[PDB]
């Protein structure tokens, strides 16, 4: 048969359509999924990506500093305290409940959640509380929002099947199934902001399987927002997700100092091996040499990331950034390659925070050429004159046209006109736009410096800067030329 | 209320359109024989 | 324990513990004098139930189903005594694909047999034609058509509402929805008053041993959390973080109740941890939006540097410092930062700054320092 189109490329996943309702032939016919073997979870490519070295790579002093401040709790105490009351108490009661916690990034949510249920399984490991599975779900590691409905069922009973018939079977797991046959399960909702649809099916599902009195289900929800749900949820969501809500809050900077002193506990004031040939340092030809990290350096970029966010994967970046300059400080002057006394010091610190903070874009169009500045100038003058933040670039054509031939007494505008309007040949004519026309325009416009709208008249469209004009006259003033006129 | 539907069918309870003229007192016979000469004459024109 | 107990009866996962909620005695006889009526003369008749999310709506109904009440026959005894058939079904409308297969769910609910294709009104109606049928439909609201104008958005719901009232037919419709988030005959549940929150909270704490609550915290509770929004489940959280609150700290008393709303609930301590070049930065941004009122970064710092050269009060700085000023505004709570497309003639996508801070309390704090004054 003929066909109008063709879908060759289509993979589809091997999942049965059929719910958990219609697997046994009554509510008292279902057996204890606690005595099952594919209920409650009762890595095949780890292989892969090995390979041999064949050679003794040189690990100097500060690679052991570097890899200490990697992100892969001394200050999170109080929230770890009501996580687990809260989820204790949930656990071994048998009842479904819900934890909503909110934060900045890097403020350790995450990192919380995770001790708290290891915590808990270690409770439940020596028979303190009844045992639980653990589920996690992160929404944005989902390619379809509805995958969360596969993915829980699939944890639970074994089963793969598809969404919709997941969510059936999630809804009546735990509505119908009664308690004495089931086990707790605790749902880590982690990036929620991400779950939430047009139609709030999947936040209202999970926060109301959480109302149903046979569930034995807690849901950690852990959201960017305090208001989340009373910005983007409905009222009977806000209502389920309840008022007693969790704040994470940002860190101060003796938190972010006990974070990164936890981090260089064995390896501050410390000495090494160093072995001068190849600079290959081992912890404790060869010298002893200590290793130290300034104290007031950890507090300049303790207290920096502090009052800009509290994050701490900020600060241990800062820190690592600032270990990173003194290696290629270090390396520069032996010439060790990768096959006393070192310190990272206040200033190693304060060029990793400057270097976040410093501004291309200044410097950016003070290496322009002087056709893509005499633009910006042109720019600027008909911004100041007709006072509109948007310029036609016919105007701009013209005002071009109007500088060039107003200063013709300048000695640089007399070198630069027959390059400008005929590339310094006289067998090309005089021309409508300066060489290099397109070009500059194009490039302001991959820069971001320049917006244009979408016309094609050439000389009607508009154009917009899209960076300060402070900025754009700053680096105007720099040119010994377009400062003059 | 079906008058408050958008579409219904009705299936209702349960022989020519020719009336008697001449102010009721035609024949029934020049009724039926009206209807077969429109009837020809009709066919034979379509 | 007992907190263990009473944290467990506090959720909102609580089980229902003669067939009345015990603050609800009116609006039950109500769906009383809707069932009653219409199970003895088999009518066809609607009801709609409105009310603020966490008025009893759907534990009352399920009550109702539990202790008096083909799939689902039952009896239902009668004032009279009669024993009369009834097929009675609920159904949550979230929990469907499309609205339009409503219809097929009602089927799926009564059917043994034959599975037959129901697509519309008429094939439902003509199923039940020869035969009473009682369904109830919770989350009314799901069956609103989206993006498909205000007369054809209703559509699935018209068909409902006017087969629940058509003759020869034996269809009673219950309806519940909540009325925050969007003829049948109308009973609304009104939100509970403290009076009503007591009577629930003592009932419900009376399978235990002792109350650990203090009832002058309890009505505290209640007075705090009852009013245009009495939700139960409010009040249930705050009683629980109440015993939290005592079990992570050490009766329990007041003084844990305004403990936990001062916990789980401002300008002026705000503005008075700043730096005063932080706080300049806050004056300039709230007078960037005067003028322009939908300004980007780059136009609130472009005004920044205009205060500072007729005033010469401290170093002009550049704008990345300007950002995380701006950054740091945002993390102790002033300056709010959003992205989206901006209106003019050229549509791409820039940041903006939006404050919400009090303006009462801005200018009390900026008034007081002499330097600042120019820049309000
Ligand atoms: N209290 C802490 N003690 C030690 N390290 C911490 C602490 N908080 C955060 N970190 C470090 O910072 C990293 C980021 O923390 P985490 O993943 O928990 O953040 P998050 O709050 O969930 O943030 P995001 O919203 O970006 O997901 C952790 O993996 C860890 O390396
Ligand atoms: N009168 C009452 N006595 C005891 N518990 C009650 C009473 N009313 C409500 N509850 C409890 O309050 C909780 C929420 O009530 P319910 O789910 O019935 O609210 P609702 O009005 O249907 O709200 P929503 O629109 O959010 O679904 C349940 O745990 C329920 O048992
Ligand atoms: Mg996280
Ligand atoms: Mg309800």
């Amino acid at each position: 048969v003929i066909r109008k189109f063709t879908k060759k490329n289509v993979a589809r996943a091997k999942k049965k359509y059929t719910p958990f309702s219609k697997r046994f032939k009554s509510i008292a016919a279902i057996p204890d999924l606690t005595s099952l073997p594919e209920f409650y979870g009762n890595s095949r490519f780890e292989n892969k990506l090995k390979t041999t070295q064949k050679h003794q790579i040189v690990e100097t002093i500060f690679s052991k500093v570097k890899k200490q401040l990697n992100s892969s709790l001394p200050a999170r105490e109080n929230e770890f305290a009501s996580i687990y009351l809260s989820a204790y108490s949930a656990i071994e009661s048998d009842s479904a409940t819900t934890i909503y916690v909110a934060g900045t990034p890097g403020v350790g949510k995450t990192l919380t959640v995770r001790e708290v249920v290891k915590e808990l399984l270690s409770s439940s490991a020596q028979r303190e509380i009844p045992d639980f599975l653990y589920v996690e779900i992160n929404g944005l590691k989902m390619v379809k929002p509805t995958d969360c409905y596969e993915t829980l069922w699939n944890k639970v009973s074994g089963e793969r099947l598809t969404w919709a018939a997941s969510m059936e079977s999630l809804e009546f797991y735990f509505k119908r199934v009664p308690k004495n046959k089931k086990k707790t399960i605790v749902v880590l909702l982690d990036e929620l902001d991400a779950m939430v649809t047009k139609s709030q099916d999947i936040m209202y599902n999970f926060f109301n399987w959480t109302t149903y009195e046979n569930a034995k289900l807690i849901v950690i929800a852990v959201a960017n927002t305090m208001d989340l749900p009373e910005r983007q949820l409905g009222n009977k969501i806000t209502s389920r997700i309840g008022f007693t809500r969790i704040m994470f809050t940002g860190y101060t900077h003796e938190e972010l100092k006990n974070i990164i002193d936890l981090r260089l506990k064995g390896l501050n004031d410390s000495f090494f091996y160093v072995d001068t040939k190849t600079g290959n340092a081992i912890l404790i030809d060869v010298r002893k040499v200590r290793l130290r990290m300034s104290a007031d350096a950890i507090e300049i970029a303790s207290r920096k990331v502090a009052s800009v966010s509290g994050d701490a994967r900020r600060a241990l970046k800062v820190c690592k950034r600032a270990a990173e300059i003194a290696e290629k400080h270090y390396m520069a002057k032996h010439g060790y390659g990768y096959d006393g006394v070192q310190t990272v010091h206040i200033t190693h610190v304060m060029k990793a925070l400057n270097e976040t903070l410093n501004s291309h874009v200044i410097t950016f169009m003070t290496r322009l050429s002087f056709t893509a500045k005499l633009f910006i100038y042109a720019l600027l003058n008909l911004m100041k004159k007709n006072g509109s933040q948007e310029q036609e670039l016919g105007d701009i054509v013209d005002e071009i046209k109007l500088l060039i031939e107003v200063n013709g007494s300048n000695k640089f505008v007399m070198e630069i006109a027959k390059t400008l309007f005929q590339q310094g040949s006289d067998n090309i004519s005089e021309q409508l736009r300066i060489i290099s026309w397109d070009f500059v325009l194009n490039q302001l416009l991959d820069a971001g410096i320049l917006f244009k709208q979408t016309m094609k008249n050439d000389r009607i469209c508009c154009v917009k800067l899209n960076i300060s004009v402070e900025e754009a006259k700053r680096a105007m003033n720099e040119d010994e030329t377009l400062r003059n006129l | 209320a079906d008058a408050q539907r958008s579409h219904y069918t009705v299936y209702p309870s349960l022989h020519i359109p020719f009336v008697k003229l001449l102010s009721g007192k035609e024949s029934e016979v020049n009724v039926e024989k009206r209807w077969e000469l429109y009837h020809q004459l009709h066919s034979h024109f379509h | 324990s007992i907190f263990l107990r009473t944290k467990a009866l506090l959720q909102k996962s609580s089980e229902l513990v003669d067939g009345a909620l015990p603050a609800r005695t009116a609006e039950y006889e109500q769906v009383m004098n809707f069932l009653a009526k219409a199970i003895s003369e088999h009518r066809s008749d609607s009801l709609y139930i409105t009310g603020p999310p966490g008025t009893g709506k759907t534990a009352q109904l399920d009550m109702i189903i539990r202790q008096k009440f083909l799939q689902n026959l039952s009896w239902f005894e009668l004032p009279d005594g009669r024993l009369e058939s009834v097929a009675v079904t609920s159904i949550n409308c979230i929990s469907l694909g499309e609205p339009s297969s409503i219809f097929q769910k009602i089927f799926d609910s009564f059917q043994d047999g034959p599975t037959l294709q129901i697509k519309n009104m008429q094939h439902l109606q003509k199923f039940l034609e020869p035969y009473t049928f009682v369904v109830v439909l919770d989350e009314m609201d799901r069956l609103l058509h989206a993006n498909t104008s205000e007369t054809q958005s209703v559509r699935t719901i018209l068909e409902l509402f006017l087969l629940a009232k058509l003759p020869t037919v034996s269809f009673v419709l219950i309806g519940m929805a909540n009325s925050l988030d969007m003829l049948p005959q109308t009973i609304v549940f009104q939100p509970y008053t403290a009076e009503q929150m007591y009577e629930i909270v003592i009932q419900k704490m009376s399978s235990l041993p002792t109350i650990i609550f203090q009832p002058m915290a309890i009505k505290f509770a209640a007075k705090k959390c009852a009013g245009n929004t009495g939700d139960l489940r409010k009040l249930f959280d705050v009683l629980r973080g109440s015993i939290e609150i005592y079990e992570l700290e050490k009766k329990i008393g007041l003084n844990y109740i305004a403990k936990v709303f001062s916990k789980f609930v401002s300008t002026r301590t705000r503005i008075a941890k700043l730096n005063i070049q932080q706080k300049l930065i806050l004056c300039t941004i709230i007078q960037s939006l005067k003028l322009n009122s939908d300004a980007t970064i780059d136009e609130s710092f472009d005004h920044y540097i205009k205060a500072i050269t007729k005033t010469d009060t401290l170093a002009p700085l550049q704008r990345n410092e300007f950002l995380e000023i701006c950054t740091i505004l945002e993390t102790c709570g002033l300056v709010s930062i959003k992205k989206t497309k901006c209106k003019g003639k050229t549509k791409r996508f820039v940041d903006k700054i939006d404050v919400d801070l009090d303006m009462r309390e801005f200018y009390d704090e900026m008034t007081k320092i002499s330097i600042l004054k120019p820049f309000l």
